[PDB]
């Protein structure tokens, strides 16, 4: 801890609320952030000063509850807020939302009592630059491009193998990518969180990311706390050059969280009482996440849907926090393919026409033409007897069967899960093998040959298997 | 009556006053002041006065100005503040200033009142009742005490 | 409040009589977040911006008698109060005149140029207001959109004001910089003030500052997520002044700014923080009192101006200041009080449909629902004269398309119109990063005017022999420079274009 | 203007705002109106006491801004507010909103430092009476009757020739009417105001009315100021017997103006914070404007549309401030006729049936029947082939062509503009010539003969020209 | 505030009629023109005041009420 040697403070003047109506050592005031750690009955109390207000009388607040104590008090002032053991040692080891050894002592590796306050870089510092990204997902990293060291809006419903593909991310972000792969969550179902410890064994790769969890009953400060200490962590990983890429749970928890926040203030909050600066906190947020100099500061962007809000100042912000748009197909899950999700609505923003230029303006943009091809070939040509439809529309239905089957491909996840090995994929074998093949080449490649089969050597050499 | 404004007062009373030792000296001056507002014409005339200067004027003036200059220029301070409106707040808070400073006391239970200054519990207390002598408790003597244990008793008559 | 002292009431025991602390520095009384009750600085000057300890000149506007409340200069929350006052009566001095152009600014100024050593004339206040009603130039001073449909649809000149809304994700942020490419050569120095920007947008943007060019034409504003109402809210109020370098040289001054509302609740949410009345939408008519103040400014100003505006230095230059609103198209929430208010204020206006950006039609916007005060007023014989019949005819191909589906069999009226207007309608779309040439406008002038495109009118040949048109035209039409130089509707050159248009049939 | 010899006052107690937290010579208080003229830094300051409140401490306010000065002060008390050089000399000469010599010194003729406070007359004073009005507009003063010395609601969009017809008002209110023709405005476009100086040359007749302008950036008091001094002016014109008729700019500026007013009060204002008594200010308003004993106190009633409010407590008040309803036709401007505006919705209230009795109950009310006649003759008979329609419906279409063409008539404006002479018209030649002619007489009168042609000697003797 | 409220400063010696609502009463005054603020008006302010009265009126006795069909033309 900091100081708070000396017990400081004094009484809690009017005993109401976690924010301090409190006599501190009245001359004593820290930075409002700069913590004040008392004894809370038995417990050691603490409040970062909610208010900076004189007479040692300022709001100083906490995620807990005050009943039972005397208005009288004295409260040691933890000269630092924000400084809590932090670094990359935590990886895999269970941190409380306190970072506390969440598990049987989860002992997320005790590290620098490290200020949460890690934040935006200089124009050049984390990359004045652009850094693209792909891990070579079988049908997917091929499908969409990405920018390194960042976060992109994730829209999809269910059956993701998000834990599977996370194992592909273990098989990538841990494996097929080196950069330190961290993640965190909050507000889950209890034994279902424990079942994400089960899954934590499913990937088993849990060691890449400390276990730190909210369990939504956590109070609003408790609920909203963990992030900036997360920056005391990427203050290892990205800062550790092993690019910080950490998976991001919950926006609705965060959106509504900042709502409950500015509400508690009683302040003129954001509209509908939300956190007024929660968006500015997004400026601090993406301000944190950049493919960096240090190491790419990257984050998995998926939102607790702020009610999946309409026009969603969140999605409004999460659009442009989405380099690639996203959809997941229960229909491709109804197609059930090793590609089981919605390629529709899922691609990088600038990939096809420029920025790959033709590379995706041909392979991928022309590929999108093929999306029209099985789109109205499968769809239109499905409307009535496709006999009218040129067999190209039925070779857009071998784009479907054949090619879309090729999309179905083993997964580095499915390796880490079903054993279906999968890969960091080569979109050359897409941009050519799947683009030429899926389009004109080896159209005799069976669906099955292509189905559940990786790049056009797995789909088309599985067409040697046919 | 906020007495909190007068808290800053009695603060400055032990503080500047006791610093000046006016805690006693303007216990005297102060005494004469509560005498001034105590004047009911001086209450009847208390506030019509827009100029608080007029107030401290006719106040020290009227009453005879036994206030200190700490209390005359302070008379500018509170009079100007108009917080001078409430005299006794920091008067019992100054009584609490010197007295709280000096605090030792008692309270008679089941007795006519005691208030024997006891720096410690039972110190002058058990020394007083032991010292009784008095031992009569006259006010609260019997019906109060015997109705105390018997109060608990009727509390058992809760059984009816 | 007062009783708080009890120590200076301990003083005041004497020191209600005892006295005399008046100084530019008495203590910051109450420190929370750059709002400090504060002492000394007795009479202090206008909002007197008081050079703060390790911090900017701190401003307190209307004198708070007891302890003047003060404004966060940079960091709001640092410490406890009692600073005395690190104090300056001066407010509003910022490098002025034409000096520093082209080298990028902070919200502070040129300093955030990587150079940062860009010297404007020298410290000036940041305010500005309207050019002389009387002393005003009307500058038709035409302008080239770079997406022709606007330029011909709306010419304009120095002094102008108009409204704009850029659509979500397209096309607001990107907007017109092709015009800026077109305006890389604009020559009336132009800058844009963007509120609260995100950096790398500015970085690769700077890649387009090289690319499109030319950042040196003018330096531009700097505001990010951390922009205080100082930075954020005042930035639009801030940028008012030195363009008089040009403008009150009598020279042409022009600049851009857009989408400031972080001003609105920066300053307004400030008003809450200020405990000051939140107006409608928690922000007062200081919208229209700011537009009153700031937005009443832009004009080409008379010779009578720079006889004064330049003080007879330019001895009657016409102080030319044009500027335009863009309130980026969002939410469909429109009148929006101030926006309605400012709608009332808007001389010209752009209703801009995403839908065609939603349709991805390079031409997104609402067609003449965007309504500019200026328009073909600046347009030339070719432009005004030759280019005339647009928008209504547009409404035709629209309206001509209209009935077709439910009640059908639109004759070659609508076919030969709606489609002709659908064909030409197709010829409209101008992609992002597309500037437009005046000679290139002449393409529509003759072609459409000649109906000449009807030959190639197949969007295949329309575009194609539109390209052969472009090419062997440029071949056949070297003299077009004159034409491009010319304001057109030149009957001689007109016939010349009929001929080179016959070329344009196969060749050009 | 007044005393304020003596500098009076004292400090500005708490220096906030134009209203005075201020020590005056504390015993000194004037009438709240009764002005207090200080030195404002360099400037001479002034505030009419916003509040009457003792100790020389009362709100006293101004349209300006206070930053920079000391709370200390002394402020001379201009014993009079309201008294400012005023009279009819101003006519044509440019007054600031201060009346100040707005132009190169616009030198609106310095006149009685004259109290703004001129107001309502006795029941009889501005005559207990009714005074009708028309200037003989070619097709128009014929079309609608009017009441002298007043104001009537003006609804019409664009292309009015309002400056033209104003020249007809020069040709009338200055010419075809003698009564002193004054006008004023506020809140315009700068060089477009200067372009109304251009127009001021177009009419050239600007000399009838001092130039006094707001330029809407003028603060709320500044914005709302000029009127009552305007009554120190009609305190010439109407009071000068040369009937005050002054053109009235801006209601929205005034409506919203009083809004900003009572807002600034922080008072329980009108509903939606508007000026509570702004309507009572209308009682004072029409209370000012009457065909008077003195001279008809008349005003051109046209409103800055208080957002063109719906049911518009303004139009609610402006109805009944409209003796005649109003509309302007882009369609008759599409008809483009010398009558280019909307006769529809434009007529005096009581004209036809009574109050002209038949005179307009026949000529004008029966004329309105003719409005049905080309209404469904032109309209209905237009629906399909009018062969069904009796040629009366086509002589209601010669009411249109022929008669409505006769409506198109040269204008005393168009004289003062295009030279098309126009007149103070004689509705006899309407009530007969156009009523009988337009109806049954000389129905052979060509449209053109009638078109752009004045009363039935110009239309019908232009039918001698045919 | 009866009538004009803006003229002068507070502290004008408070002058007091102990009577709310003493206003000309009785049937004397009919026909002669009156302001609402006062019985005066043009031309004759005067009318026959059967004397100072107070206005406010409660309902008459329901029990003692003359039920009256007195016709309407
Ligand atoms: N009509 C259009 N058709 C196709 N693309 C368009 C159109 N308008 C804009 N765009 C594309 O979108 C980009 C403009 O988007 P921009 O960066 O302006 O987001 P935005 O319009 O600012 O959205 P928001 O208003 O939400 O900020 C340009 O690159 C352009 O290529």
């Amino acid at each position: 801890h900091h100081h708070h040697h000396g017990m400081a403070t004094g009484k809690i003047v009017q005993v109401i609320g976690a924010v301090v109506d409190v006599e501190f050592p009245q001359d004593a005031v820290p930075r409002v952030y700069d913590a004040l750690e008392v004894q809370n009955g038995n417990e050691r109390l603490v409040l970062e000063v909610q208010q900076q207000l004189g007479g040692g009388i300022v709001r100083t607040i906490a995620m807990g509850s005050s009943d039972g104590l005397r208005r009288g008090l004295d409260v040691k002032d933890l000269e630092h807020p924000i400084e809590v053991p932090v670094g990359k040692a935590t990886l895999g080891r269970i941190m409380n939302v306190l970072g506390e050894p969440v598990d049987m002592k989860g002992e997320i590796g005790e590290e620098e009592r490290w200020a949460i306050h890690r934040a935006a870089p200089s124009y050049e510092e984390l990359s004045n630059s652009q850094e693209l990204l792909e891990t070579g997902i079988k049908v997917i990293d091929l499908m969409a491009p990405f920018a390194k060291g960042g976060k992109v809006g994730l829209f999809g419903g269910a059956g993701v193998g998000k834990t599977v593909n996370m194992m592909e991310l273990i098989r990538n972000i841990a494996i097929e990518h080196s950069g330190y792969s961290v993640f965190a969550g909050v507000g889950e179902r209890t034994r279902e969180g424990n079942d994400f410890y089960h899954e934590m064994t499913d990937s088993n790769v849990i060691d890449k990311v400390s276990l730190v969890y909210g369990q939504m009953n956590e109070p609003p400060g408790n609920r909203l706390r963990v992030a900036l200490t997360g920056l005391t962590m990427a203050e290892k990983f990205r800062d550790e050059g092993r690019d910080v890429l950490l998976f991001v749970d919950n926006i609705y928890r965060y959106t509504l969280a900042g709502t409950e926040v500015s509400a508690l203030l009683g302040r003129m909050p954001s509209a509908v009482g939300y956190q007024p600066t929660l968006a500015e906190e997004m400026g601090v947020l993406q301000e944190r996440i950049t493919s960096t100099k240090t190491g790419s500061i990257t984050s998995v962007q998926a939102v607790y849907v702020p009610a999946d809000d309409l026009t969603d100042p969140s999605p409004a912000t999460t659009f442009a926090h989405l380099d690639a748009t996203v959809v997941l197909s229960r229909q491709i899950a109804s197609l059930g393919i090793y590609p089981a999700v919605d390629p529709l609505d899922s691609t990088s923003r600038q990939l096809d026409p420029l920025v790959v230029g033709q590379e995706h303006y041909d392979t991928a943009r022309g590929v999108q033409s093929i999306l029209q091809r099985y789109q109205e070939l499968k769809d239109i040509i499905a409307i009535l007897g496709m006999d009218e439809l040129s067999e190209e529309d039925k070779l857009v239905v071998a784009r479907a069967r054949k090619i879309q089957r090729f999309l179905s491909q083993p997964f580095f996840v499915a390796e880490v899960f079903t054993g279906s090995p999968g890969k960091y994929v080569s979109l050359k074998d897409t941009i050519r093998g799947f683009k030429g093949i899926m389009e004109g080449e080896y159209d005799h490649l069976p669906e099955q040959a292509f189905y559940m089969v990786g790049s056009i050597e797995e789909a088309v050499e599985k067409a040697k298997k046919l | 009556e906020f007495i909190t404004v007068a808290r800053p007062y009695a603060k400055a009373a032990f503080d500047f006053a006791v610093e000046h030792q006016s805690v006693e000296r303007w216990q005297d001056m102060l005494a004469f002041a509560a005498e001034v507002t105590k004047n009911e014409q001086m209450a009847e005339l208390l506030s019509g006065a827009l100029a608080p200067e007029t107030l401290a004027e006719s106040f020290i003036a009227v009453a005879g100005e036994q206030l200190d200059e700490n209390g005359q220029n302070l008379i500018r301070v509170m009079a100007e503040n108009g917080r001078l409106n409430a005299l006794p707040d920091v008067l019992e808070q100054f009584i609490h200033l010197r007295a709280v400073s000096e605090a030792t006391a008692e309270v008679d239970v089941i007795s006519a009142a005691a208030l024997s200054e006891q720096q410690l519990a039972k110190i002058s207390a058990a020394m007083e009742k032991r010292l009784s002598r008095k031992v009569k408790l006259n006010a609260k003597i019997d019906k109060s005490v015997m109705a105390g244990v018997i109060i608990r008793a009727g509390d058992m008559v809760i059984d009816g | 409040n007062s009783t708080e002292i009890s120590e200076l009431i301990k003083q005041r025991i004497a020191q209600f009589n005892v006295v005399s602390e008046a100084h530019n520095e008495g203590t910051i009384v109450s420190v929370s977040d750059g709002v400090i009750r504060i002492h000394g600085l007795a009479d202090a000057m206008q909002g007197e911006m008081i050079s703060l300890p390790g911090n900017r000149y701190a401003i307190a506007l209307n004198l708070e008698r007891d302890s003047v409340g003060a404004v966060v200069m940079g960091p709001y929350a640092d410490l406890a109060e009692g600073m005395k006052v690190k104090a300056t009566g001066r407010i509003l001095e910022v490098p002025v005149g034409r000096g520093l152009l082209g080298r990028v600014v902070n919200t502070l100024g040129a300093p955030i140029d990587g150079k940062g050593p860009l010297d404007h004339d020298g410290f000036s206040a940041v305010e500005a207001i309207a050019p002389g009603v009387i002393e005003r130039q009307s500058v038709d001073q035409p302008v080239q959109t770079g997406y022709k449909a606007v330029d011909s649809m709306i010419p304009i000149g120095r002094g102008q004001r108009e409204l704009i809304i850029g659509d979500r994700q397209t096309g607001k942020t990107a907007l017109a910089i092709d015009a800026i490419i077109n305006q890389r050569d604009s020559g009336i120095k132009a800058i844009y003030v963007a509120i609260g920007q995100k950096a790398s947008t500015i970085s690769n943007v700077v890649r387009k500052l090289e690319e499109h060019g030319a950042l040196a034409n003018t330096i531009v504003v700097v505001a990010t997520a951390s922009e205080s109402a100082a930075l954020q809210y005042l930035a639009p109020y801030a940028g008012a002044a030195m363009g008089e370098y040009f403008r009150d040289r009598g020279e042409d001054a022009l600049i851009i700014y857009d989408d400031l509302s972080k001003q609105a609740v920066a300053y307004r949410q400030i008003s809450l923080l200020l405990r000051r009345p939140p107006g409608r939408e928690a922000f007062p008519g200081d919208v229209f009192y700011l537009h009153s103040r700031l937005l009443e400014r832009a004009a080409r100003v008379n010779a009578e101006y720079v006889e004064a505006f330049t003080k007879g230095e330019v001895k009657g230059k016409t102080g030319s200041l044009t500027a335009l609103p863009i309130i980026e198209t969002q939410a469909g929430d429109v009148s929006a009080f101030v926006p309605t208010n400012v709608i009332s204020i808007t001389d010209g206006q752009i209703f801009l449909e995403t839908n065609l950006f939603n349709a991805g039609i390079r031409p997104a916007v609402n067609p003449g629902i965007s309504v500019s005060r200026v328009g073909g007023a600046a347009q030339t014989k070719i432009m005004k004269k030759l280019s005339g019949g647009i928008r209504t005819a547009l409404a035709q191909y629209r309206e001509l398309a209209a009935f077709s589906q439910f009640a059908s069999d639109l004759d070659d009226a609508t076919r030969n119109q709606l489609d002709h207007g659908q064909k030409v309608t197709e010829l409209l779309k101008q992609k992002q990063y597309a500037p437009m040439s005046v000679a290139q406008q002449s393409l529509v002038l003759f072609a459409a005017e000649r109906g000449y495109l009807a030959d190639v009118e197949l969007s295949k040949i329309g575009s194609f022999e539109a390209a052969l048109l472009a090419y062997v035209d440029r071949d056949h039409a070297p003299l077009m420079q004159e034409i491009n130089q010319t304001g057109g509707y030149n009957d001689e050159i007109e016939g010349k274009l009929k001929g080179i248009l016959d070329s344009f049939k196969a060749t050009q």
